[PDB]
């Protein structure tokens, strides 16, 4: 923690998944220019890295039910983690998740030491002192696949979560999925 | 003693912009407790750069991170302006 | 599993000190051969295929393996999909290829192969494999249902006072010294009846001094254990040790219970057995009258 | 002899305002007239309130402004019997009514959800203009095996037209679409569904996206049918992986796969090359002689897998035409009946196999090697045939005509058109001839009045009287004015988004003529408007410049549209479009449900002047009792071909 990268400490992990969002509804009671009514809105993009597509519709006694073509909104980073979580595992079975490492810098491979989280509801290869970490080499524009054997301990809803740093760069993301435990 | 060469100068200069930053992040990282997870999940990033950064003593780590943490330090006010 | 068969056999190869052969045995349980298929395997951290058998497994035909893959050094190919053209329905079809530690890392976790038609894709198997865990699959301790994890170690120069730190901390519910009746052993988890023979410290047990407990461990740790029955012990661990309700109730050995062989009555006449047994014998007094110094 | 003549929509409508034109022809001074509507038959006097006089002034032209209630009145149409009574004379038609209030559309937040996740939607409430209106609504959620587990009922009103609504999808039920239903309170057979599908998934990180070089496969094309498979993230970034595809023959529902047209394929820099083959087809379900396979299509299904091994997508292509001919050739766009002597404006469609209209391709007719004519962007082409003043049905039978295609390749198609069947045989007729392109709003229209008719009784006409259909109600009915020695006036159409998407035109004479017989001509015309949204909506970025946005951050999102309006909004991960992009809701779809609605069944014209009115939505009912085949048919002609 002032190696030439960032400690995972302060890796706050994004978290918010939901494939949708923003069920909002406005109205444009600003002052009419050309007739056209402006808003600006205000919105905090979710974690997901994905591109977002925002629908609109309106409707105006006068003018009736609008259909706004859909518009694209990309999300974007040059460095983050892929947490590749299936629907369902099965308490007391063994399976394999990947975390695809992306890398999109243009030039210079990354070294990333990444880190599973420390799960008590999960015999990870992690424990309460000792980590789960590897330092390891994504070339540019390409992903390494980084995969991860666990075993899901305790029924219902837990939580992966992975975090990596690279080094001398001093970018790092964090990612916290969860998915579903269900019993044989 | 007499004056600083060009290096000495500029390297002095932005140290002590760059810790004059650092000196006030703790008042900011807690202003990010009201704001949404970026804000923490960002200005933590940006504070490591930096510390790591000014002990370095490299221009280039020093003001690079300089401005990091000025565009955080301030999507932070602009933040807390539209909340009173 | 039943679509698939899979035997994910790890030997070494005779003849470094360090690389071993990886082979897979797969079947199609069904009237036909099955169309193109996966192996989607991933190395054992640290562990990676030797480019040269890799090509010589492409280059033939029923087979083969992206460029794209072929390419990274041998090194950077953490995992890797290999594609069938077929899985006779008929015979084990096999396969192998040199694989070279070229890292050297404590707790190498278990690499896995994964297979399938690409049509369906919930129709899977997957093997584990694993250099010494038995069949990929962690060491978990599991009575009935209920299951916890045990992929710490097994315990832990010794002292007086490097065990009144040691046990004294958080954790430390129960202290005892206890004589062995029944040593079982299973194909799955081995357990321990021992008899308490004087309860050192209390804990969220109620058992009378003479009861006996029992504990389980790990089938993995034959090694650091050893056990002659009506040998006594000295041990101690925390409460999140026990094993279901009460008052039928179980100790769980892991890494935050403490292990040591404790003597015979005409065993510490030794020469060399007279740094324990004094010990010992002063640590009871301080855990009986006293207590913990915090 | 004065007439008096009552023109109202075929349809009426409950709970709406309609429409009709009242005219005094040949009458001098003012002339005040009463209208009622009761209810069919007897009397219930629904509506009586409004009375109105022609002045002078106004050409004697009337405005007829109604609303029918909804009062206790099945399987047997009701109507109801207009009462328009001129001064003391009393003119009557009996009209058919429909209790359809108008449309529902439903959106849901995505399309396709896991057991578990709560499912948002809207209900949009609208009348037959689109306008919102409020009423009361049902709203049921089958199951996959159609069996209601859940209704509400809710009332639209001062919502704005906007019933927001959820749904908590329970943890164990069925997977399969199901389907939500609505209806208005007041017309529960008239029902409007949208579906959604429920699933057990994890989001794809990419798309994969499969591609015919043609939108058809060409059955002598030593080739195969060639494709290129392409996989792109979702955060745009080309993928590195391999692709299994595969091919398959429809016929009808049925599906047969080739099971050896299986291909494994490597996707580099995001794409992919690979193609089954003729050889690879026939033989492949038993190679039994191609020809016989025209008319059934093709599919292809992809498989990506990331070279990581992570992520997999499913993707197909399906319906690929197998065709002789690369276009098809459509005359449902144009009238079915023609003027004899008068020009003849043929609008013919071509469209691609698949069903899109074809750009730029030449068409021309049977007979003249010279008259040639593109389409223009909307898959029409406008051709015009002077027609010979022969009482002979008029066969024209259109090719199309593309370079770089054999004869054998082209597309024809014939379609007969009959003259229009005048009064007393009398050889009288009106043609409406308009310049056709894209029409827009804003944008003027001319509309040629062309006079066809002996001098004899030319000074006579004075004026014609002219209407404008749109979603099936009155948009519009004036009067263009005329000169004797005239026989082409032109009107000046003002073209304003009222109109979209497509209006119908109706014009008609009236005089007495021959030996003192009471005549009427007239003629309609059909244009389809480019069709966009009534006013605008439209949501840009907000930071004018800027790099892409990152996970968490604040982002300014800008909205232009029309003054008060209401926006609802909602954004969606377009992974989960890769599993499932059905049932959203476009204005499109709008559109479409607003064409299929009209009462207008036929492109323009009429067999006689009385059809002119009955095929546009349509009655003219007169004095001198010549009305129109009274209409008792909810629905347009059940397709005869
Ligand atoms: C065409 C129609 O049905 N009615 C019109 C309407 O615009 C209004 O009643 C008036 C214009 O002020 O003239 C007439």
């Amino acid at each position: 923690l002032d190696e030439d990268i960032i400690a995972e400490e302060n890796i706050v992990s994004r978290s918010e998944f939901p494939e949708s969002w923003l069920w909002n509804v406005e109205d444009l009671k600003e002052p009419p220019k050309n007739g056209i009514s402006t808003k600006l809105m205000n919105i905090f993009l979710k974690d997901s890295i994905t591109t977002w597509e925002i629908l609109a519709v309106s409707m105006s006694d006068k003018k009736g039910i609008c259909v706004a073509d859909p518009f694209e909104v990309t999300v974007m980073q040059d460095f983050f983690i892929d947490l590749r979580l299936p629907y369902s595992v099965v308490r007391n079975e063994q399976v394999e998740i990947r975390a695809v490492l992306y890398n999109y810098r243009q030039n210079q491979e990354l070294k990333v030491r990444v880190e599973l989280l420390h799960n008590p509801a999960f015999c990870s290869l992690a424990t309460t002192k000792r980590r789960h970490q590897q330092t390891v080499t994504i070339p540019p524009k390409s992903s390494l696949s980084v995969p991860y054997v666990i075993v899901p301990l305790k029924t219902g809803l837990q939580e992966v979560e992975v975090k990596a740093a690279v080094y001398h760069h001093f970018i790092s993301d964090g990612v916290r999925k969860s998915l579903k435990v269900v019993p044989e | 003693t007499s004056l600083p060469t060009s290096n000495e100068y500029q390297n002095e200069k932005l140290a002590n912009e760059l810790k004059s930053l650092l000196d006030e992040l703790n008042v900011n990282e807690l202003a990010t407790g009201s704001l949404n997870t970026y804000y923490k999940r960002t200005i933590k990033i940006s504070g490591q750069k930096a510390m790591y950064a000014l002990k370095s003593k490299d221009f280039k780590k020093m003001s690079e991170a300089k401005y990091q943490l000025q565009k955080i330090y301030n999507e932070i006010d602009e933040a807390l302006k539209s909340k009173y | 599993c039943n679509k698939f068969d899979l035997k994910v056999t790890i030997k070494p190869a005779p003849e470094a000190k360090n690389t071993m052969i990886l082979e897979i045995c797969t079947r199609y349980r069904g009237d036909q051969d099955a169309t193109m298929s996966i192996l989607d395997i991933s190395m054992m951290t640290g562990f990676a295929p030797d480019t040269d058998d890799l090509k010589q497994l492409a280059n033939g035909v029923d087979r083969y393996i992206s460029k794209y893959e072929l390419d990274k050094a041998f090194s950077d190919r953490n995992t890797l999909i290999i594609y069938l053209d077929k899985v006779s329905h008929s015979e084990d079809d096999c396969l192998a290829f040199k694989v070279h530690q070229y890292f050297n890392v404590e707790l190498i976790q278990p690499g896995a192969v994964k297979v399938y038609a690409y049509y369906n894709l919930e129709e899977s198997c997957t093997r584990f494999y694993h250099p010494e865990k038995e069949d990929g699959k962690l060491n978990k301790l599991c009575r009935d249902e209920l299951c916890r994890c045990a992929e710490e170690n097994c315990f832990i120069k010794v002292t007086l006072e490097e065990r009144l730190d040691k046990a004294c901390e958080p954790g430390v519910d129960y202290v005892y010294k206890t004589r062995l009746v029944k040593v079982q052993l299973s194909n799955d988890f081995d357990e321990y009846i021992m008899a308490i023979e004087q309860t050192i410290k209390s804990g969220s047990d109620e058992v009378q001094v003479g009861q006996q407990r029992t504990f389980i461990s790990p089938i993995k740790c034959r090694e650091a254990l050893k056990l002659e029955e009506k040998k006594h012990y000295l041990m101690w661990g925390l409460s999140s040790d026990f094993w279901g309700e009460k008052p039928n109730l179980s100790y769980i050995i892991g890494k935050d219970t403490w292990v040591e062989h404790w003597p015979e009555e005409d065993e510490c006449q030794d020469e060399e057995n007279q740094k324990q047994c004094q010990d010992l014998g002063a640590f009871t007094e301080s855990m009986v009258v006293f207590g913990c110094p915090n | 002899s004065p007439m008096y003549s009552i023109i109202t929509p075929n349809i009426l409508r409950l709970e709406s305002e309609e429409t009709m034109v009242l005219e005094a022809h040949d009458a001098q001074g003012d002339v005040p007239v009463t209208v009622t509507v009761h209810d069919f038959p007897g009397k219930k006097l629904v509506l009586s309130s409004e009375k109105t006089v022609l002045t002078p002034a106004t050409n004697h032209m009337g405005n007829v402004t109604f609303t029918i209630p909804a009062n206790r009145e099945k399987g047997r149409n009701k109507f109801v019997t207009v009462q328009a009574t001129f001064g003391t004379q009393v003119v009557e038609k009996v009209v058919l009514v429909s209790l359809q209030s108008g449309y529902l559309f439903i959106q849901t937040d995505k399309t396709i959800y896991t057991p578990g996740s709560t499912v948002l939607y809207r209900i949009f409430t609208v009348n037959h203009k689109l306008l919102p209106v409020g009423r009361t609504v049902m709203v049921n959620i089958e199951n996959p095996e159609g069996i209601p587990v859940k209704q509400d009922s809710l009332s639209s009103q001062n919502q704005l037209g906007v019933l927001p609504l959820s749904w908590d999808i329970p943890e164990l039920v069925n997977m399969g679409q199901w389907k939500i239903r609505a209806y208005y309170e007041n017309s529960p057979q008239q029902v409007f569904s949208t579906e959604f599908e429920v699933k057990e998934y994890v989001l794809p990180s990419f798309e994969v996206i499969v591609e015919p070089t043609e939108k058809f496969y060409y059955i002598y094309n030593e080739k195969g049918l060639e494709v290129t498979i392409t996989a792109r993230f979702l955060y745009g970034k080309k993928v590195e992986g391999t692709a299994f595809v595969i091919f398959g023959i429809q016929d009808g529902e049925q599906r047969i796969s080739l099971p050896e047209s299986l291909k494994r394929i490597p996707i580099e820099d995001g794409s992919g090359e690979v193609v089954l083959s003729r050889k690879v087809l026939l033989d492949g379900v038993q190679n039994p002689r191609a020809e016989d396979l025209v008319g059934k299509s093709l599919y292809v299904s992809a498989t990506v897998i990331l070279h990581s091994g992570s992520d997999m997508v499913q993707a197909e292509r399906s319906g690929i035409p197998i065709v002789t001919s690369p276009y098809q050739i459509h005359f449902t766009k144009t009238p079915k009946y023609f003027k004899p002597g008068m020009p003849f404006d043929l609008m013919v469609f071509v469209t691609n196999p698949d069903g899109s209209p074809a750009y730029r391709v030449p068409v021309a007719v049977q007979g003249e090697d010279t008259v040639q004519s593109l389409t223009q962007g909307d898959g029409v082409a406008k051709l015009s045939i002077n027609t010979h003043p022969s009482q002979k049905p008029l066969s024209i039978t259109v090719r199309t005509k593309k370079q770089e295609l054999s004869e054998a390749e082209q597309a024809t198609r014939t379609m007969q058109a009959l003259p229009y069947s005048t009064v007393g045989n009398s050889n009288n007729y009106l043609h409406l001839s308009v310049l056709r392109t894209e029409l827009r709003p804003g944008e003027t229209l001319n509309v040629n009045f062309l006079l066809r008719m002996d001098r004899a009784h030319e000074a006579k006409i004075r004026y014609y009287t002219y209407l404008i259909m749109n979603k099936g109600r009155l948009l519009k009915a004036g009067r263009q004015v005329r000169e004797p020695g005239q026989d082409l006036v032109v009107l000046p159409l003002s073209i304003t988004t009222d109109f979209i998407p497509s209006f119908r035109l109706v014009a008609y004479y009236t005089l007495i003529g021959a030996s003192g017989q009471r005549e009427v001509v007239a003629d309609s015309v059909w244009v389809d408007v480019k069709d966009s949204c009534v006013g605008s909506l439209v949501v840009k970025s907000g930071q004018s410049e800027d790099r892409q946005p990152v996970p968490g951050q604040q982002m300014t999102l800008k909205i232009e549209g029309d003054h008060g309006a209401r926006v609802v909004l909602v954004a969606v991960d377009k992974g989960v479009f890769v599993l499932n992009k059905k049932n959203k809701l476009t204005q499109s779809k709008i559109w479409d449900v607003v064409e299929k609605a009209d009462i207008g069944c036929t492109p323009g014209s009429g067999k006689d002047y009385a059809g002119v009115f009955s095929d546009a939505g349509l009655t003219f009912t007169s004095s001198s009792g010549q009305q129109t085949a009274q209409r008792a048919e909810l629905q347009c002609p059940q397709p005869a071909a």
